[PDB]
């Protein structure tokens, strides 16, 4: 006996959601939890306050759970008036991101579930951090969360990044603008490549119409935004180009049944028995129109126990401003054919990447060496970043392995200094280059054997694109 | 899916007779069960979950009662001590709309007695 | 055309429709039905009870107003002025827009900035209850301060207990000017504590917001106190009469463009974004006014006026005389006669030189020794080779007497090569002194904590920049790091 | 746990009578209710939810009104197939019973 | 530590200096004698002094960074013209010879 809301979304299959949550046997805690469902898929303010307050009003309900279609504004600051009006706990929403801001003073409400955008922020450095390819560009269009989103990647892109050049590019503001007139003059500085911006998805056609008038869409660059542009949904028009990579959370989180047993299971585990020091019986709201004075002590007592609970292998947590401590992570997708293909997992800090190097992307060579005296010096990597500061070079290392799976082009990217390497570095900006630098395997370096050779002649002999 | 029970019986007055009732999901579904008075009152007996905890009784048998279930053969197990005044009959419920918590069945049993 | 409207003041109703005839000259007009209660959530619900006919106009109307920045600000609702003066209602994060008329709270900033120019130069310790009221007037203050110098800010958040420590140390530090920007309730806990310490007696103190005058506080304060308060502040009827003609001014002015679609007359059927939401913000942006009841309203990026006329008072202990005007720049009275409980003569500046000064050290030998004392509190007479007496001089040992996580500080004894030279340029400069070693021992150096975008300096420099000492005289370098802002001297030496 | 008891011990009707049977339980149920009717040696038929929502199968004979704790529960228009007993349930806590009563028919 | 990790050549050097580092002076200096720690870093004028009374180790020779220990103040404090003045005037009439004599 304990009141939860459903869901109202307009599509789903809310049988397969009942059943998921009925197994998690909250037994061996306090009374126990039940459901009545409900379904709605108009969107605007009067209706969804009047059926969260009249269900509010007829049952005794501790909880809300909410998502409708891909809406977010059209749910955000809402629930946190009603959230704050009713001091009552609500679960975090899908059919909107639960993210982009929580922005009110969360002294009388706290909804979330998803990941920070500074915990995207980190997550994206340490994706282009398991190639190459430093910070680029700055977020130029007006994002509300951009003054600590900037503050947070300078604050960490100095004190913890292995060499970085600089950022020449600012922050401006093109709604009250005419047209395309100061987005003309951001489009000189904005060096190669870049990195795109937080923006609307009407405004980034917008500024994609701009691009594609000075040579920017084609032109050999790529683009990181973390989702919430464009890719809120399967949904992009033909108007992105084949370089708008991007990042999210999710592509089986919360519509997942298992989630909505996740969100079950953290308002139910905070049991008030649970709370064993503060034995208080809660008394629910009564009606969305009174009963307001009655929760100023038994709402800060369940702020302090929200954060971190144990699951059965779940352990979800929020921060004071509401994300995870652990959030579930995606890695970012990409296609080219309106371009959504999955290529990640992420849980706590590992990458696992399907591939060690990016397809698409003559003048770009393979360079086979050789571990020696003065001259290649092989060392190990940092046990905290993978890549090296001094030497910054790969040298992508082969396995030789049992003779049923291939070689290993995904071995730790071991560094390599010495002389040739300060002669390499020094080639490359003679003419232009570009590296794939790797070693050799069968460890017979400079040898010519009955037919034929081996070593760095043999791949020498084998034309594989190379130098020595 | 129906309930069919089975093991009925009392032959020792204040004996333990481990009564069951099959089913042919009822892994997600959980389980209490009844036996009738003279007086015909629908007296509960004892209280699981789906997931095996929760295992309690109301206040008319409690004390001596050993109390399992097994999703697997879809049955219960509880063996009968203090029913020993009675001439009960015992049937299975199966809540319905499943889980841990409770609702209104019309998943109930066969109904088969108890005699002493 | 009608007009929305939130209740306050009845017959201010009646006249702003009165007032709608009057603004017919300029394209007809009329007004709608009004209400407010006491539920919010309710107010929530009849919003579309008056957004039915919210095709093409505006309303907002004071006095929290939370439920209606709100809801009005879904669909692009275009939102005029009002009667607020908190903060969270200026932010281009927490609503669209909704034009202001009266400054807020913290937006009284330069008056104070330009009352320093107006008799002499101050320094201030500016104090501040740890909320936005007041973070966003100190970054104001700080952003008037990067012009062209201030002790430090306190916090006291849930300050309204035995508050005593905090002016306690603030009668430490040298300063004589006090920002106090808090609740009347907080105002009545300083007051309090401040005359217990008498800080209300021989200290001065400067009295800033509009929260100190009404309340207890006026119950609670001597004579001389100096007061804010803006021109015609509380006339809600020249409110509601300018405010009728400056949407009746916007009105003609916006009705001659082109796209000039309305949004839909359902209010539960709506899902869209109306684009003439903007084009309603870029005519209010810009809609200078002549002149109406209130004076000459302009506006600024907040939809501010920018142009409040503010009223200087003062406290004579018996009414709240007001003696000056503000138009942008002060104007400069002349019935002024400020007092003090104090006498005539306390009325400027008034700044006192501090004799005794705090010094920190640090142990390195053969520069500054450490020894313990003997056990009567007064250390070792000794001599050195030529039988001179070795001067020493008390210093103020660590409480972490062993590097362990014991902490108790006790009177040990220090000499040396620095105490001899702090020794005779105490001779000469007639310095009063107190000798506590340092806190960790690490020098002083710069880095980032708590995870975050603040980088504090720790050891050392950090208690030279807290205030907890005013020289340092020990073997410290001279950095470009440390030379940022600390000013060093010819350095007593030289090697590497 | 929470106990209930109902009253009073008969449902002594002609028929097409009207009698009406209480749940009263030690605590506020908030108009959680049931109702089963059953032969000696046949098997309990629901009747009523929480608005004494009737079911598919079940005629309109049974009604009832009540809220908090106390619920009453009427039934009329009685075929001598429904020779039964009535019978009330909450849950509460993990479930609730009380006496009940049996049919009769003079 | 600032004079290390400013230089960008010295790099890999500052990398190889962040797993043995000390809190004070006192603890190297003791830590030297005890054979774990084959060399150390510090100014000039603290060392000629530990070669004259620990008589077991030895400097090196050439200098790195040649600056001089200055008083610290406060930023604007009154005090910065008198101070400046009497240092220097007690490097003119032989007070510092007669301080590091002692």
């Amino acid at each position: 006996s304990i009141g939860i809301a459903v869901i109202l979304v307009g599509t789903s299959d809310e049988v397969a959601i009942k059943d998921a949550h009925e197994k998690d046997d909250f037994h061996h805690l306090s009374v126990v939890p039940r459901v009545e469902l409900v379904a709605m898929n108009e969107t605007d303010p009067k209706s969804i306050i009047t059926r969260i307050c009249d269900l509010m009003s007829d049952r005794k309900i501790q909880g809300v759970v909410f998502a409708d279609d891909t809406d977010q504004e059209a749910i955000a600051q809402i629930l946190d008036f009603i959230s704050a009006q009713t001091l009552t706990p609500i679960l975090g929403i899908h059919g909107g991101s639960s993210m982009i801001m929580a922005d009110k003073d969360e002294s009388s409400m706290f909804f979330q579930f998803g990941p920070s955008i500074e915990q995207q922020a980190s997550v994206m450095l340490n994706i282009m951090e398991e190639y190459d390819w430093y910070i680029f560009s700055i977020v130029t269009t007006y994002f509300p969360g951009y003054q600590d989103f900037v503050n947070k990647i300078r604050s960490t892109i100095e004190n913890s990044f292995v060499g970085w050049e600089l950022e020449e590019v600012l922050l401006l503001d093109m709604s009250l603008d005419d047209g395309d007139s100061k987005i003309q003059n951001q489009l000189k500085k904005l060096q190669s490549p870049i990195i795109l911006l937080y923006c609307t998805k009407e405004e980034a056609t917008y500024i994609f119409e701009v691009a594609n008038s000075v040579g920017l869409t084609g032109y050999g660059y790529t683009w990181i935004v973390p989702s919430l542009v464009a890719g809120d949904t399967d949904t992009v028009p033909s108007e992105f180009p084949t370089g708008l990579i991007s990042v999210s959370y999710d592509e089986w989180d919360y519509g997942l049944p298992a989630r909505v047993r996740d969100g079950i299971a953290i308002i139910t585990t905070a049991a008030s028995d649970m709370l064993s020091e503060h034995s208080f019986i809660p008394e629910p709201k009564s009606s969305c129109y009174n009963t307001h004075e009655k929760r100023i002590y038994q709402s800060n007592m369940l702020n302090r126990y929200l954060i971190n609970v144990t699951f059965e292998g779940r352990d979800l947590s929020f921060s004071e401003d509401g994300y995870q401590m652990h959030p579930k992570l995606v890695i970012i997708l990409l296609n080219k054919e309106r371009k959504w293909e999955r290529v990640g997992k992420w849980k706590d800090k590992s990458l696992q990447m399907k591939y060690y190097v990016w397809p698409r992307m003559d003048d770009h060579l393979s360079i086979v060496t050789l571990e020696e005296a003065p001259f290649v010096i092989v060392e190990s990597v940092d046990p905290l970043s993978g890549t090296c500061m001094r030497n910054t070079v790969p040298c992508q290392k082969r396995i030789i392995s049992e003779n049923k799976t291939d070689e290993e082009p995904g071995y730790i990217k071991k560094c390599c200094k010495g002389f040739c390497i300060d002669i390499l570095k020094k080639i490359s900006k003679s003419v232009k280059f570009t590296y794939d630098l790797y070693l050799v395997t069968n460890g017979k370096h400079g040898k010519k054997i009955n037919g034929t050779w081996n070593g760095m002649i043999g791949e020498v002999v084998m034309k594989r694109a190379y130098m020595a | 899916v129906k309930l069919q029970e089975s093991g009925g019986g009392l032959v020792q007055p204040g004996g333990s007779l481990k009564l069951s009732c099959a089913a042919s999901t009822f892994s997600s579904y959980t389980m209490s069960w009844v036996r009738q008075t003279p007086e015909k009152r629908l007296e509960w007996v004892a209280y699981i979950s789906n997931g095996g905890g929760g295992t309690y009784y109301p206040d008319t048998v409690k004390g001596r009662f050993t109390i399992s279930r097994d999703n697997a053969k879809n049955t219960l197990y509880l063996q009968m001590n203090s029913l020993k005044e009675d001439t009960a009959m015992y049937y299975c419920a199966r809540p319905s709309r499943g889980g841990s918590s409770y609702w209104y069945f019309d998943v109930w049993g066969a109904g088969t007695t108890v005699t002493v | 055309v009608n007009i929305g409207a939130v209740l306050s003041t009845r017959k201010h109703e009646q006249m702003f429709r009165e007032a709608v005839n009057q603004a017919n000259k300029r394209i007809q007009l009329q007004a709608t039905s009004v209400t407010h209660k006491p539920n919010a959530i309710q107010m929530a619900l009849s919003v579309c009870e008056d957004l039915i006919s919210s095709q093409v106009y505006a309303i907002l109307v004071s006095h929290t107003p939370t439920p209606v920045s709100y809801t009005a600000g879904f669909y692009r609702i275009p939102v005029l002025g009002l009667t607020t003066r908190m903060s969270i209602y200026s932010d281009k994060s927490i609503h669209l827009s909704f034009l202001r008329t009266v400054p807020p709270y913290s937006h009284q900033s330069s008056v104070w900035f330009e009352m320093m120019r107006v008799y002499n130069w101050n320094h201030i310790i500016l104090l501040v209850s740890d909320d936005h009221e007041g973070r966003a007037a100190q970054k104001r203050l700080e952003t008037l301060l990067e012009e062209r110098k201030a002790e430090k800010v306190l916090q006291f958040d849930p300050g309204t207990k035995n508050v005593t420590a905090l002016l306690m140390e603030a009668r430490e530090l040298e300063a004589r000017v006090i920002i106090l920007s808090a609740s009347e309730d907080d105002a009545a806990t300083v007051y309090r504590a401040a005359a217990m310490l008498d800080m209300t007696g021989s200290g001065y103190v400067w009295l800033v917001g509009e929260r100190e005058i009404s309340g207890n506080a006026l119950r609670y304060a001597p004579d001389g106190i100096i007061g804010l308060q803006l021109i015609n502040g509380k006339n809600e009827s020249a409110h509601i009469s300018d405010a009728v003609g400056v949407v009746a001014q916007a009105v003609h002015e916006l009705l001659e463009k082109e796209n000039i679609t309305d949004p839909p007359r359902g209010c539960v059927g709506n899902t869209n974004i109306w684009k003439t939401g903007p084009l309603f913000k870029r005519v209010l942006m810009s809609s200078k006014y002549a002149d109406g009841v209130t004076g000459r309203v302009e506006f600024n990026e907040d939809g501010d006026r920018k142009f409040a006329q503010y009223s200087i008072m003062n406290l004579q202990n018996r009414k709240l005389v007001q003696v000056g005007i503000y138009n942008g720049t002060h104007v400069i009275p002349n019935d002024r006669k400020i007092i003090w409980p104090g006498g005539e003569t306390e009325k400027p500046r008034g700044y006192q030189m501090s004799t005794r000064l705090k010094i920190v050290t640090i142990h390195q030998e053969p520069f500054v020794y450490v020894k313990p004392t003997m056990s009567d509190g007064t250390c070792k007479e000794e001599f050195t080779v030529n039988g001179d007496p070795v001067k020493k001089v008390i210093c103020t040992g660590p409480n972490d007497t062993s590097p362990g996580s014991p902490r108790h500080t006790v009177p040990q004894c220090c000499y040396g090569f620095c105490i001899d030279l702090l020794i005779k340029l105490a001779r000469t400069m007639q310095f009063t002194y107190e000798v506590h070693l340092v806190a960790d021992g690490k020098f002083g150096t710069q880095e980032r904590v708590q995870n975050s975008n603040k980088k504090e300096w720790n050891g050392m420099m950090g208690e030279l920049l807290s205030g907890q000492a005013d020289m340092i005289v020990a073997p410290l370098t001279i950095n470009n790091e440390r030379a940022q802002y600390i000013e060093f001297s010819k350095p007593f030496k030289y090697q590497g | 746990d929470i106990q209930m008891t109902q009253s009073p011990s008969s449902l002594s009707a002609s028929l097409g009578g009207k009698v009406t049977i209480t749940c009263k339980a030690s605590q506020d149920i908030n108009k959680y209710i049931a109702w089963y009717q059953h032969k000696p040696g046949k098997g309990p038929r629901l009747l009523i939810h929480y608005t004494s929502s009737l079911q598919p199968g079940i005629p309109s004979r049974f009604s009832g009104s009540g809220s908090g704790r106390d619920y009453s529960f009427s039934i009329s228009n009685l075929e001598p197939e429904d020779i039964a007993t009535y019978y009330c349930l909450q849950y509460d806590n993990l479930y609730t019973f009380g006496g009940g009563t049996k049919l009769e028919i003079k | 530590d600032i004079y290390f990790r400013r230089q960008v050549e010295l790099s890999t050097m500052y990398r190889h200096m962040e797993k043995h580092n000390y809190e004070s002076a006192a603890e190297a200096i003791q830590a030297v004698r005890d054979n774990k720690l084959h060399a150390f870093i510090w100014d000039s004028a603290v060392l000629e002094f530990e070669a004259s009374q620990k008589c077991d180790l030895v400097t090196t020779g050439e200098l790195f960074f040649r600056s001089g220990f200055g008083i610290g103040m406060r930023k604007d404090s009154p005090w910065k013209q008198q101070v400046s003045l009497s240092i220097l005037k007690s490097h003119e009439n032989g007070f510092m010879e007669d301080l590091d004599k002692t």
